[PDB]
């Protein structure tokens, strides 16, 4: 999934957030890897 | 001379007052309420207390 950018401690599993509220949470073990890097020039040109 | 009958009583009561004193302790952790635990700190720190 893609992120506002500034929200990445918001996915961070177990923890709450405005963000993750309205879209996604997390179990709490969650055991598995989460990965993630900017893509400011991929995905941003004004988008 | 009856002492020896009220010292069974005394103990028991004794070890029963100090089971309910045991709750108050706080073991280490931050607060000894739970829902405190819970509600103050985050579920991922709040297990360890």
């Amino acid at each position: 999934f893609v992120i506002r950018g500034d929200e990445v401690r918001q996915i961070a599993p177990g923890q709450t957030g405005n963000i993750a509220d309205y879209n996604y949470k997390l179990p709490d073990d969650f055991t598995g890897c989460v990965i993630a890097w900017n893509s400011n020039k991929l995905d941003s040109k004004g988008n | 001379a009856l002492g020896k009958l009220q010292d069974v009583v005394n103990h028991n009561a004794q070890a029963l007052n100090t089971l309910v004193k045991q709750l108050s302790s706080k073991f280490g952790a931050i607060s000894s309420v739970l829902n405190d635990i819970f509600s103050r700190l985050d579920p991922p720190e709040a297990e360890v207390q």
